[PDB]
Order: C-alpha cells, then sequence, then structure tokens
RNA sequence: UCAAAGAGUGCU
C-alpha cells in the first residue's frame, strides 16, 4: 500500500526533493 | 476491476475505494439502479478514503479550470500519489475520459476507467454529497458550488469592476 | 449484531472464572454492563464519548485483572486467554470508533498514545499504519506530519524516513510557515548530532537547512500573494504594489523567526 | 400411534450415506432460537462461494 | 431469613436513551423453544413456496439480435460484459453486455459463420480481437475498439485473413499462447504471424466436427468426428493421443474448469456424458432430462453447473453430481437453442437460438443481484440449508420440483417414459429363460469401441 | 462413520454455544434457604417475606378483593403483561397490573366457569356457562363460537392458534382461531372432564375423568392416545410442567400423585393430606404447588426421581429424609379458586373467595425471559410484527402428535359395452402372468432348498 | 390524555 513514510514516486517530485537531493550526492 | 474512484468538490478533491464491485452484466436492472439511491446499499459498495480540501479560493478556481480543460493540478498529483499505490495496474474511475491521458503520464501504473459502471458510482458519490464524508470538514456544498460559480464565469468572460 | 460482538466476550469471560479471579456473580456484574455499553455504541446518536467510556471501562477491568492475579493467583501473568484478550478489545473499539468518528481528531491521539505506550505488545508496524490512515484522512493538518515525524525520529531514530514525512506534509502544506520551521529544526537538528558523532569519533580515536530556507521563502510569497487576492488579480497597480508590501514584511518576519532559530545551534557557524 | 406418511420422508437426502446418519443430524435444530449468533455463521456458511463483479479464473497449477 | 427475588432493572431493559436500542435477552434453553422440528419444517416449506415466487430468470435479450439464426457464441475469458456472436447470415457481432449493445458489427464472410473465438493476439487494453471461420474456406482476424479504458485518445476492422483449401466447421484458440486450432475437414494447428496452418492433426480421413481447448492442461485439445468419435490431442507431442467411438454424434464439448482431466460431451440421443479423460471406458455421469438432441454445452466458472442447449427449444441446468436437471427455461420465443454460456462471473445464463436474438438468464432464477444487508444475506442464505434439508419431504418436492414445461416437451417425455418402460419389460421377460445375458451398466451403453485397451 | 463423527462434532459445538448462552444469562431467580437449621422455611409467614421485597416488588405485588361476583379464576397472559380474571358468578375483567390500565371490562351477570388469553393480549376468549365467547381489548365481542357449549376448561396454543375446550358433556372441540373452523370434533365417553392441561413440549391435551384416568387427546386424531388412572377416587387436577417430562394429578380421596409422561410411569404417591387438595399447580422451576382449602402448600424440588424429594407434609422428628413444604400458607375464611404462576415473575398467584391476591414466591418465575419468545417490555410495534411472523410461521394441526423429535423421520352404446369388456380381458391376463411369475418363484425356491416302489418310479 | 387503528419522514 502507498505510504508516506516510504517515498513512492522513485524521482523527487517536489523541487524541494530536487534541492535537497542535490546536496545528499553532493555530501556523501 | 474497479478498486479506486476519483471524486472532485468545490472544497476539495475526495477519492473513494470500491469495497464492493457492483455487477456489470445486470447493471440496467432495477434492482441494482435502486441500490445507487439507496444510501445503506451505497455506502456498501465504496468508502470515503480521502479528502484534501483546497487552501483557499484561489486555489479552488485554478484547479476548477485545469480539471475544465483536463489538466492535472499539483494539489491533484499530490492527493493521488499518496492514496494510489505502485503496485498488475490499479484502476482509477474518474469522471472524465480527457483526464484519462493526463493522469496516465504522470502516474504510468494507473489505468482510468470512464465506462458506464464507473459513471453510476460516481452518480452515487454526488447523490448522497456530505452524507458520505461521515462527518469530515466539508463545509457546504452546495454555497462552494455558488462561490465557484460565477468566479469560473467571469474569469472566461473576463469580467472587470471596470 | 450486538450479540456477535458480546459472544465473542464469553471465551474470555470464561477465563476469568477457571482461573478463580472472577466469582459467577462479578463476571454477570461485568457482562451486564459491556451488554449495555455495546448496545449504545450499536445505536443511532451513539457520540465518540461513547467509545471513551467503553475504552476506559476495560481499562479498569484490566487493571483489576491483573491486579488480582497477583493477590490470588501470585502469578505475574497466567497463561491463557484473558492476558491479552482485554488488550485486543480495546483495540477493537477504538477502530470501530475511528471508523465511526473519522473526524474527531481528539480520539485519534488516544489510539496513538495507546497503542505506542504498549510497544511490547504493539509493533510499530501498526503504530505505522495507523498514521498512514490518520495523515490520509487530514493531510493538510500540518500537526500530523511533525508528529510521525516526531515519532520515528526519536523513538525509532530514522532519519530518513522522518525527511520523507516533512518532504510530502510540506507537498501538502507549502503555505504553513510552522511546518517549514519544524522542517528546518529537525534538518539542524540531524546535522547537530551527526557533527557531535564525528566530535565524539575523533575523541575515541548547515547549507541544506539554508536552502531549506530559500525554498521556503519564494513558494510563502506565493501563496501569500494568492491569498488576499482572492479569484482574481489585482488592476490597480498601486494595491498590487501594496500586496508585495505585506508580502516582503510577511516573509520579513518569517525570516527572521529563523535568525532566531539559528542563535540556538551553537555548534553551527 | 402410529406414524403419519405426511411427514415421512421417502428416501434417506444426499450426502448422507445410511439411515442413522439422517437422524443424528435432524436431532439438530439449525435456527438461531437453538443456536447461538457465531455458531449459526459457521453451520449456515454454504460450500460454493463466489464475489460480485469478478472472473473466476481456471485454477492455476498447484 | 436469606431472601432474593427476581430483580428487574428497568434502565437495563428499556434505555434511557430514545435513540437506543433495546435489550433483547437470550436463554437458548431448548424448553423455552418447543416444536423446533415443525418450526423448521414450516419455515422450510414457506421458503420453498418464496423460491417459485421470484423465479424470474429472464432479464432481457441483446439489441435487436442476429439476422439469421445465431450459431455461434464466443464469451471473453478475461472480461465479463463483451461477448461475440455469429449468425448463418455471414454478420458477427461485438456485444457490450452491461449496455445490451453492440460494438461493431462485420459481415464477415459470403457463407455461414462456422465457429467464433475470442483470443488476445501475440503479434511478434484499447482493443479486443475475435477469430471468425466459416465454409466459404477463410479465416478472419478482427480488431474492436473498446471503451473499457481511456489511457488513449481506432484500426478497427479486419487485421488478417488465412485461407484454406477446404471449409472450416469449427475453431479454438489456446490460452496460454497465440495458437489457434480450426476444425474443417481436416483439423489444423495455426499460428496468428503465420498464414499457412502451421502443423496438421489428423487421425484419419473423418472430418471434424467440433472443438474445445483445455482450460488448465492447455496443451490438451478433444475433438468431434462425423463418425460418432471424439478424439483426444496434445500439443506437446504434437499427434492425437485417445479415440472413443460413440454410438452418437457429439455436437459440442467443455473442460471441466476445476478438474483438468475431466470434460461433458453433448449428444444426439437425447444425453449429456461426463467423462474423465483417463479412462474413457466409462462415463463420469449422464443427463437424460431432455427429449431432443443436445446441441451445446458448457461448464460453469464455477465448476458446479453444466447446461444444455437441446433442439426442443429448453434450457437445463445440471449439478454436476446429479443426473436430472434442477432447472427449466423456455419460452414460446424459443425456436432451436443452438448455443448456451456462462458469464464469467457465474451468475447468468447467454444462449443463442436460431430466432436470431440472443438472451440472458439468471443462474439461479430467484437470486437478485443487488447487493444485501447481512441481514437479509443470513435470512436469504438461512432458507438455503432448510431447503437442502427437507429436500425429500413429499410436500417440499412437490412444490420445488414443479416447473412449468410446454405441452410439446412434456408430452414427449411421457411417450419416451412409455418407450422405456416397454424396452424395461422385454429385457426383464429375457432374463426368466435365456442364460447369459450380461448386465450393461448404463455407463458404458452409448461407448461403441475404444481404439487403446487398457 | 468419519461424517458421522463430524456430524456429531457439530452437536459438541453447538451444545458448548447452548452452555455459552447460559454463561451470559442476565439474571438468576430468586432463593430462599435457611441460615439456621432450627427456623424452618414453612413457620416463615407472607408478611415478613412481604417486608423483605423492595417497595417495587410490592407494588408489582396486587390484591384485589372483590365480592360481587366471588370466588375467582384468575389467568395470566403468555407474555403475563396483561392478567384476566374471572369471578365465579361470572364477570371477567382484563388488566395491565403492571401498567395500571384495564384493557376491558366485562360486568355479565351470567356464570363463567373460565377465561384464557388468545394470541395476543388485544383479543381473549372467555367460557360462559353454555357458550364459549371471544372478546377484544376494547371489550367487545368479535364472534361466539356456536358449536362449544358447556365449556369449563379452554387452552389456547400460541404456535398452533389452536383452541381446546373441556366440558362435563364429554363432546370436545378443537378451534383453530386464525381459520375460524373447528379442526376436529371428538367425544372421549369417559363422561365429564374436571380437568384440562397441555404439555407444551408435545403439544398434547389431557383430560381427566370421574374413573380417575387422565387422557392425552390430539388434533388428527379420532381418538384418546392414552388411558392412564392416578387414583381410586375422581381426579381433581392435573399439572404438566413446561418440560413435559413430569406430571402430577391428585385424586379425590386425599392422594397426590406425581407422574412422568417419557417412560409413562407413576413417579410418587402421597396419602398424608389431611383432606382433598382443591387445585394444584407447577412452577417453571419445578417447584410444586398444593391447594386445600385455605391452606397452600409449595414444595420446592417436588419433581425428583428420589423418594425423599416427595412432599411430605410436617416431617418424623425432623427427619433429613422427609421433604417438607419449602412455603405454608393459609388464607382464613378461605378457599381457593384456583392456582397461577405469574409468567417471568418470581410471584404466584392465587385465587379465593374474597376476591384475587398474589402472593410473592422466590423462585417461582424463570428468570430470563426469551425476548425472541416473548418479551414483558413488547412495543406495540413490534408486537403486531411479532403475530404477523407468527401467522407467518403458523404450525398446522396435523404437525401435533406425541413426540415432536419423531416428526421428520425417514420410512357409446354398443361399443361400450365391447370397450368395457375388451379392458377385462386385458385383466385377466394381467392377473395370471403375475401367477405365472409367482410359481416360477415358487419353484426356485423349492429347488433351492420299499425297493419295488423305487422299481416303479419310473412309471 | 390514555387507548386502540392508519399515512409519510429521518436513519442503522
Amino acid at each position: 500500500h502507498a505510504s508516506a513514510f516510504t517515498r513512492t514516486q522513485d524521482v523527487p517530485q517536489t523541487e524541494l526533493q530536487e534541492k535537497v537531493d542535490q546536496v545528499l550526492q553532493e555530501s556523501n | 476491476p474497479i478498486e479506486y474512484l476519483l471524486f472532485e468538490e468545490p472544497t476539495g478533491y475526495a477519492v473513494f475505494k470500491v469495497k464492493l464491485q457492483q455487477d456489470d452484466i445486470g447493471s440496467r436492472l432495477k434492482e441494482v439502479q435502486e441500490q445507487i439511491n439507496d444510501f445503506g446499499a451505497f455506502t456498501k459498495l465504496i468508502e470515503l478514503v480521502s479528502f484534501a480540501p483546497f487552501k483557499g479560493a484561489a486555489e479552488a478556481l485554478e484547479n476548477a479550470n485545469d480539471i475544465s480543460e483536463g489538466l492535472v493540478s499539483e494539489s491533484l498529483k499530490a492527493i493521488l500519489d499518496l492514496n494510489l499505490p505502485k503496485a498488475k495496474n490499479i484502476t482509477l474511475a474518474i469522471s472524465d475520459k480527457n483526464l484519462g491521458p493526463s493522469i496516465k503520464e504522470e502516474f504510468p501504473y494507473v489505468d482510468c476507467i470512464s465506462n458506464e459502471l464507473a459513471q453510476d458510482l460516481i452518480r452515487g458519490v454526488r447523490l448522497h454529497g456530505e452524507k458520505l464524508f461521515k462527518g469530515l470538514q466539508s463545509g457546504d456544498l452546495e454555497r462552494a458550488q455558488l462561490g465557484l460559480g460565477h468566479a469560473y464565469s467571469r474569469a472566461k468572460v473576463k469580467f472587470s469592476v471596470q | 449484531k450486538t450479540r456477535y460482538y458480546l459472544e465473542q466476550c464469553i471465551p474470555e469471560m470464561d477465563d476469568l472464572v477457571e482461573k478463580g479471579l472472577f466469582t459467577k456473580n462479578e463476571v454477570s456484574l461485568i457482562m451486564k454492563k459491556r451488554t449495555d455499553f455495546e448496545h449504545r455504541l450499536n445505536s443511532r446518536g451513539s457520540s465518540i464519548n461513547d467509545y471513551i467510556k467503553y475504552i476506559n471501562y476495560e481499562s479498569n477491568v484490566n487493571k483489576l485483572r491483573a491486579k488480582r492475579c497477583k493477590r490470588i493467583l501470585q502469578v505475574k501473568k497466567t497463561n491463557s486467554l484473558s492476558d491479552w484478550s482485554i488488550q485486543q478489545r480495546i483495540g477493537f473499539i477504538y477502530q470501530r470508533g475511528t471508523n465511526k468518528f473519522p473526524q474527531d481528531l481528539k480520539f485519534w491521539a488516544m489510539y496513538l498514545n495507546y497503542m505506542k505506550a504498549r510497544g511490547n505488545q504493539t509493533s510499530y508496524k501498526k503504530i505505522h499504519n495507523i498514521y498512514n490512515q490518520l495523515l490520509k484522512l487530514h493531510p493538510t493538518n500540518v500537526d500530523i506530519w511533525i508528529s510521525c515525524a516526531k515519532y520515528e525520529y526519536e523513538v525509532h531514530a530514522n532519519f530518513k524516513s522522518c525527511r520523507n514525512i516533512f518532504q510530502n506534509g510540506l507537498r501538502f502544506n507549502p503555505d504553513v510557515p510552522k511546518l517549514w520551521y519544524e522542517y528546518v529544526k529537525f534538518e539542524l537538528n540531524f546535522i547537530t548530532k551527526l557533527i557531535n558523532r564525528r566530535k565524539v569519533m575523533g575523541l575515541i580515536n548547515g547549507d541544506i537547512a539554508l536552502t531549506i530556507f530559500d525554498v521556503c521563502m519564494k513558494t510563502l510569497g506565493k501563496h501569500y500573494i494568492n491569498k488576499h487576492k482572492g479569484y482574481y488579480a489585482i488592476s490597480d497597480s498601486k494595491m498590487n504594489i501594496e500586496l508585495n508590501k505585506e508580502t516582503l514584511n510577511y516573509l520579513f518576519s518569517e525570516s527572521l523567526r529563523y535568525i532566531k532559530l539559528f542563535d540556538e545551534f551553537l555548534d553551527l557557524e | 400411534n402410529k406414524k403419519n406418511l405426511k411427514y415421512q420422508s421417502s428416501a434417506v437426502p444426499f450426502p448422507f450415506e445410511n439411515r442413522e446418519q439422517y437422524e443424528r443430524s435432524l436431532r439438530m435444530p439449525i435456527g438461531q432460537e437453538w443456536t447461538s449468533r457465531a455458531s449459526h455463521q459457521e453451520l449456515i456458511k454454504p460450500r460454493i462461494m463466489t464475489k460480485p463483479g469478478q472472473v473466476i479464473d481456471p485454477l492455476k497449477a498447484p | 431469613m436469606k431472601i432474593k427475588t427476581i430483580k428487574r432493572s428497568a434502565d437495563d431493559y428499556v434505555p434511557v436513551k430514545s435513540t437506543q436500542e433495546s435489550q433483547m435477552p437470550r436463554n437458548l434453553n431448548p424448553e423455552l423453544h418447543p416444536f423446533e422440528r415443525a418450526r423448521e419444517y414450516t419455515k422450510a416449506l414457506n421458503a420453498t413456496k418464496l423460491e417459485r415466487m421470484f423465479a424470474k430468470p429472464f432479464v432481457g435479450q441483446l439489441g435487436y439480435g442476429h439476422r439469421d439464426g445465431v450459431y455461434a457464441i464466443a464469451k471473453n475469458y478475461g472480461s465479463l460484459n463483451k461477448l461475440a456472436t455469429g449468425s448463418a447470415d455471414g454478420v458477427i457481432k461485438y456485444w457490450n453486455m452491461s449496455t445490451r449493445e453492440e460494438f461493431v458489427s462485420f459481415k464477415a464472410h459470403y457463407g455461414l459463420v462456422t465457429g467464433l473465438c475470442v483470443t488476445q493476439p501475440r503479434f511478434h487494453k484499447s482493443q479486443n480481437f475475435m477469430l471468425s471461420c466459416s465454409d466459404d474456406k477463410t479465416v478472419k482476424l478482427w480488431s474492436i475498439n473498446v471503451d473499457d479504458y481511456s489511457n488513449k485518445n481506432n484500426e478497427e476492422g479486419l487485421i488478417r485473413t488465412f485461407d484454406g483449401e477446404s471449409a472450416f466447421q469449427g475453431i479454438d484458440s489456446h490460452r496460454e499462447n497465440s495458437t489457434f486450432a480450426t476444425g474443417g475437414a481436416k483439423i489444423h494447428l495455426w499460428d496468428v504471424n503465420r498464414l499457412k496452418p502451421v502443423s496438421d492433426l489428423s487421425w484419419g480421413a473423418d472430418n471434424i466436427t467440433s472443438l474445445k481447448f483445455n482450460q488448465n492442461e492447455t496443451d490438451i485439445l478433444a475433438s468431434t468426428g462425423s463418425d460418432n468419435s471424439i478424439v483426444l490431442y496434445d500439443l506437446r507431442t504434437n499427434s492425437p493421443t485417445q479415440k472413443i467411438v460413440q454410438t452418437m454424434r457429439t455436437n459440442a464439448i467443455c473442460w471441466n474448469p476445476m478438474e483438468a482431466f475431466n470434460f461433458v460431451t453433448a449428444n444426439e440421443d437425447h444425453n449429456a456424458y461426463y467423462y474423465d479423460m483417463r479412462n474413457l471406458s466409462r462415463s463420469l455421469n449422464v443427463f437424460k432430462d431432455h427429449v431432443s438432441a443436445v446441441m451445446d454445452v458448457d461448464f460453469s466458472p464455477t465448476g458446479d453447473e453444466i447446461v444444455t442447449g437441446s433442439y426442443d427449444k429448453s434450457i437445463r441446468i445440471y449439478k454436476t453430481n446429479h443426473g436430472h436437471s434442477r432447472e427449466i427455461y423456455h419460452t414460446k420465443r424459443m425456436q432451436h437453442v443452438f448455443q448456451v454460456k456462462y458469464s464469467m462471473d457465474s451468475k447468468y445464463i447467454i444462449s443463442g437460438s436460431d430466432d436470431g436474438n440472443v438472451r440472458l438468464w439468471r443462474s439461479k432464477a430467484w437470486e437478485r443481484s443487488n447487493v444485501k444487508t447481512t441481514r437479509e444475506k443470513n435470512k436469504l442464505e438461512y432458507d438455503e440449508k432448510l431447503k437442502e434439508r427437507f429436500r425429500h419431504m413429499p410436500e417440499i418436492k412437490r412444490i420445488s420440483r414443479h416447473r412449468h414445461v410446454p405441452q410439446v416437451i412434456k408430452k414427449a417425455q411421457e411417450i419416451k417414459n412409455i418407450e422405456l418402460s416397454s424396452i424395461k419389460r422385454r429385457e426383464a421377460n429375457e432374463r426368466r429363460t435365456r442364460k447369459d445375458m450380461p448386465y450393461i451398466s448404463e455407463r458404458k451403453k452409448q461407448i461403441v469401441g475404444t481404439v487403446h485397451k487398457y | 462413520r468419519a461424517g458421522l463423527k463430524k456430524i456429531d462434532e457439530q452437536y459438541k459445538k453447538a451444545v458448548s454455544s447452548a452452555a455459552a448462552t447460559d454463561y451470559l444469562l442476565p439474571e438468576s431467580n430468586g432463593y430462599l434457604e435457611p441460615e439456621n437449621e432450627l427456623e424452618k422455611t414453612f413457620k416463615v409467614q407472607q408478611s415478613e417475606i412481604k417486608s423483605s421485597v423492595d417497595v417495587s416488588t410490592a407494588n408489582k405485588a396486587l390484591d384485589l378483593s372483590l365480592k360481587e361476583f366471588g370466588p375467582y379464576h384468575i389467568k395470566y397472559a403468555k407474555n403475563g403483561t396483561h392478567l384476566l380474571i374471572t369471578g365465579r358468578k361470572g364477570h371477567v375483567a382484563s388488566m395491565d397490573w403492571r401498567k395500571g390500565q384495564l384493557r376491558a371490562e366485562l360486568f355479565l351477570n351470567e356464570t363463567c366457569h373460565s377465561a384464557t388469553y388468545l394470541q395476543n393480549e388485544q383479543y381473549f376468549a372467555v367460557a360462559q356457562k353454555k357458550y364459549t365467547f371471544i372478546y377484544d381489548h376494547e371489550g367487545t365481542e368479535l364472534h361466539r363460537l356456536k358449536q362449544h357449549i358447556e365449556a369449563r376448561h379452554l387452552d389456547f396454543l400460541p404456535y398452533h392458534y389452536l383452541l381446546v375446550t373441556a366440558g362435563e358433556t364429554g363432546w370436545l372441540k378443537y378451534h383453530d382461531v386464525s381459520t375460524g373452523q373447528l379442526v376436529s370434533e371428538l367425544r372421549t365417553k369417559a363422561g365429564p372432564t374436571m380437568a384440562m392441561a397441555q404439555n407444551p413440549w408435545n403439544a398434547v391435551m389431557h383430560l381427566g375423568h370421574s374413573n380417575g384416568t387422565v387422557s392425552l387427546w390430539s388434533p388428527s386424531m379420532p381418538e384418546p392416545l392414552v388411558k392412564l388412572l392416578s387414583a381410586r377416587g375422581p381426579v381433581n387436577s392435573i399439572a404438566i410442567d413446561r418440560s413435559g417430562y413430569y406430571m402430577a394429578t391428585t385424586g379425590a380421596d386425599r392422594s397426590m400423585k406425581i407422574w412422568d409422561i417419557r417412560n409413562f410411569k407413576q413417579l410418587h404417591s402421597v396419602e398424608s393430606l389431611p383432606t382433598p387438595g382443591t387445585n394444584v399447580s407447577i412452577s417453571d422451576t419445578g417447584l410444586l404447588a398444593l391447594s386445600r382449602g385455605p391452606h397452600v402448600t409449595l414444595w420446592k424440588d417436588a419433581l425428583k426421581l428420589s423418594g425423599d424429594s416427595k412432599p411430605c407434609f410436617g416431617s418424623m422428628g425432623g427427619n433429613p429424609h422427609r421433604n417438607t413444604p419449602y412455603m405454608s400458607h393459609l388464607f382464613a375464611g378461605n378457599k381457593v379458586e384456583n392456582l397461577g404462576f405469574v409468567p417471568f415473575e418470581d410471584l404466584l398467584g392465587v385465587g379465593h373467595q374474597t376476591g384475587i391476591t398474589n402472593l410473592i414466591v422466590p423462585g417461582a418465575g424463570e428468570a430470563n425471559y426469551d425476548a425472541l419468545e416473548l418479551n414483558p417490555f413488547e412495543t406495540k410495534k413490534q408486537r403486531q410484527e411479532q403475530e404477523v411472523r407468527t401467522l407467518l410461521n403458523k404450525l398446522p394441526a396435523d404437525t401435533i402428535t406425541l413426540d415432536p423429535n419423531s416428526i421428520g423421520s425417514v420410512d357409446s352404446g354398443l361399443r361400450s359395452f365391447l370397450r368395457k369388456k375388451t379392458q377385462n380381458v386385458i385383466d385377466e391376463r394381467k392377473l395370471r402372468v403375475q401367477k405365472q411369475l409367482d410359481k416360477e418363484k415358487n419353484i426356485r425356491k423349492r429347488n433351492h432348498q420299499d425297493v419295488i416302489e423305487e422299481a416303479l418310479s419310473r412309471f
């Protein structure tokens, strides 16, 4: 079942999700 | 083969889950049709599963248009994303066929339905209205419809105070 | 179908007399009151208070049984249906109440608190589904998103899950400055714990928030522009200029809160 | 005291295989006036069941 | 002294709340409930009466029907409310059973449509397909636009044609794979992507009248020949397996969906024969309630029912374990039933008669398709066993069994009974004197011989 | 065999379900058992018990002292909500002693021997001398049963809707209220009937006669099933427990007999009665009621196999084996017209010359009533619906038999003259061919199972 | 008012 707790999109839908994941790839 | 139903309210967007599937061969039988009128029978068919009210007057008009030109708004995308499981393909029932391709593009794993069976349930949802919301805060649809009415109209005509 | 729920109690109540904790007459008093409660719930005019009073009733019954077990049986737990039967029922009554009155925000909280309190009995997975249901009846109430985000960052310390909460919560509610303030608050907590762990690692041997600050500022202004304009744009130029004023001040005040927030985090620059 | 032929069944009904089998069952009161609400349910459930609006596909390989 | 007296709390039995339901105390002491036997029987008798009332099996007809007598009915195994029909006029139709209208109609063949099937071809959601054959010696693949999904938005019409040197009389499609078999002068296997017949199967020179693929052991195929023979095949071996010759020709065959090795056969001696695929020397069961040749038969998707479409203008329902029909359907508007099929939900019956109209019937005439309340479900269900329970009571049989059959059918039955009695008296006279009159099981009289003995 | 173990399996599940419901039973019937051996149950007097019981119980207790037509034959509706009373000189009154409103009043100055409630409180039956009348709640008489004449005892069967009438005539009639026609007429030929009672378990009517023979009766049947003399003297009354296992008779010769119907044996006999008992009533709990003239003596657990359980007046030096009355009450200057147990109440009605008095007795009534069957608190909307369902599930008269568990068991011109003769010839042929088969059946059985005489055997 | 009998509404 769809759950908020685990991301179900498999790609970052919200532009926020774009920005944060960029740092995470950048960080480590 | 339907499991989820998408409905739109002036206050917001309502999703329903189809607990039981009505007979399709006997769809035109009076006995199935009487059930749609009957609230008690209808509640056995479906159950309100989600409702996300619109943030304000402006959002409703924007979504009211986006529904009109067969488009998916950001609000609609968020609701469907949270509710519809990834899954072979989950089936969603929708009033508009034109919204079909738009939903499929954003969600490849959902198959939309707009056959008479879907229309039959959609009619029942709109028939009972707030009674199906089971006490959830949906304001008053009749006034909200009035709220959006000229608002949707005056926009297209480009009516102005000038 | 009041009887069907009632018959579920019989194997339990039979266990009580068999173990000798409760006499025949005493259990009859218990069943009678249970019978009264079930009719009220199954009838028209039932209210959320009706589920609360029933729920409180079993808890006291549960306390009587366990407290009686030590006095009479002198056993911490008698291996029989009685020990876990009451706890199953209370959850069952709650589930009916939540389904019967999803609107009442108060009644849900008792379930989350009640379900959480008996963690050993109740796996965190059960807690997750309830939050999954509850978020999903009320996506627009930010106070859930922080609550479940709260629960899994402290009880479970799963930042990856907690972060997804704010991402989903912000997706539904981008105009609520609080949840943004709450999200940056979590991130800086994550960074501070990380660097403190790094400091501990050395002893035994953040930019991300600013992006939240920036993106937060854009959308809140966008929504604040949406409000105070209603359905339609503002034709007057001067009034449009004003609408820029409130958002700047509203955005400036909305910035200033973070300036206070940064002050707490000594470890950060 | 001769029994009335009106109420004597002609033969032992299916699935019962011998005469004593039918009277053992026929001593049973099915009605809920003699059976608990739960107990009524297991007895009254029929062998064959189907869900409306679904295709009963051929059995998959065991 | 120590005294107690019965004590009634008014609040407990009379709720203070007006909306609260009153208490219904229960005491299951048998003493308080006398005549359990009589009460159940009376309720059973009443329920039997209720049953005959609600028996309203006919629900409607599909549009205006076909041009000539319908002779081919194919049901979409993957879908509930789609159905394909063909008539001797050479026209084929695809129906929306829920709306009882047509999706599309094609003048497929110059001659008669002798076989029709639905499939999902694997060419090497938005459209469905059928295969049609005819005595004009061509097989045509068709594509139909359907409104099941709205994920798209055409190319409706013929897709491919397969020419044959000889006329074809029946067709079936392999469920798992796109391969399909066609039965005319000689039984072939075909591929959708090959125009020529991929393989040739034949026991001998005899022509094949009908075929039906197995639904579970999908590689097994069965066919019927004009020489009163039933032939079994296995695709894996690409050869025929078994042949048994009957006293009569058989018109149709259906495989039991729950027993992969079990099938039923429609016969010309007023009978349907129920067979195990492993031991064909006998029959598993026989059904004898028709008065004319049985044209068509099928298995329910629940697997507990079969129907037999007969030339005597009637449709019968049979329990698999019982040898006599439990139900009869008829109308003056029946002329010659040639095709009978089920809805995939097992609730409704589809009939095709040569009058050119396709009709729908309830599998159980008294049952109603609305969603029932739990109280309704229990009581309606509650009547069921009591009817099953007191089935052989005289009055219950008299009411439950009774059906209005057409005068033509009954008089045939009466004459038919006089035949069998006159026969039975005759062989009974033989056994008085003849030393060697072997007793023949009814399950074996129809079998003339089997090729492979065991 | 295995299937029967399966079938037997639901039995153990079914009886467990019955125990599970028995576990739930909301209420318990009243008890009375001494603390102290020196104090006994048959000295305790009603006034003290009246003080003991609750104020509502005292208010529930009814005492109606009327002389205008006394003595009074009390009667209680099956539900017990409404109480029907017929005086000796014969007026009848219907009222709800609980509700406090009279349903109907009937002040007819014609002698009435008894009365009985019909399918519901709305309609009820009364026995005038020489005729039987039917009345409504409003008090109007719907009709008159012309066939039924000189009826003393009137009894009505709820499920079968049959009304039975016993009289001194010897003519007996069964009448089904719903149908409106008498099912059958039967003459016992044994003379007058002092007592009539029904066993609810089997629905077999019991009729007593001066010879002492108590007679079982059935609707479809032309005769009486069973013939049993209880006593030398005429039987004053016959009592049948609700279970039907026990049946009690008191002879006019001061003797009391306890009988069991199932095995058809005399359970116990008592001669200790100083004088013949006026009337006998049996509690639902099995407690037995004996009324002799002024004083009524009650025995707890009277119906049991043990000889010690048998009723015994007084005691033999406090012998435990002797069984004293569980309650002893005397109405001074009174005689017992009849005894009536109050349905679903811990209460015994008593009929007497001065009027109607109701005596509270612990354990008298069954504690937990079956609402589906009868509900004292039944509302009128439910009441009519219950009637209709009872109509739908009405039991036909011919269903009545000795045992219900037995039921369901498995066991022209010249041409005509020529025509008449040919069918005759066909008949002789049928008889004769059948017989040729008969010898051939005889021959097979036979096959299956002086020197000179041998010398000439061939000839 | 009770008291019996009707005809709709709400809802499980």
